[PDB]
């Protein structure tokens, strides 16, 4: 499941919460949308859910890495973004 | 260590 942000001066608009350590549901230690800011990207295009498991951002693979790492890699993101999201697939799927 | 784990962050 793919969503295309555009990246702008609110980001991509969402705050995340998850990898290593930082797993949202316990026994999935994927990346996982916590929070979705006002007027942001994934607000508006993003028809993305708190709740939802990042796989990647541009394709690259936020799959067990740690939350500090995975959010760099959606930081370093400018005018366009690539989510690849897939619903908790290591627990209750929602 | 800016991010972190046990807190959400903005992108």
């Amino acid at each position: 499941m793919e969503i295309k942000l555009i990246k702008g001066p609110k980001g991509l608009g969402f705050s995340i919460a998850g990898g290593v350590g930082n797993q949202h549901i316990p026994g999935d230690n994927s990346i996982y949308v916590t929070k979705i800011i006002e007027g942001g990207a994934a607000h508006k295009d993003g028809k993305l859910q708190i709740g939802d498991k990042l796989l990647a951002v541009n394709n690259v693979c936020l799959e067990e890495v740690t939350h500090e790492e995975a959010v760099t890699a959606l930081k370093n993101t400018s005018d366009f973004v690539y989510l690849k999201v897939a619903k908790p697939t290591g627990s209750h799927h929602h | 260590q800016r991010t972190r784990q046990r807190n959400e962050t903005q992108v």
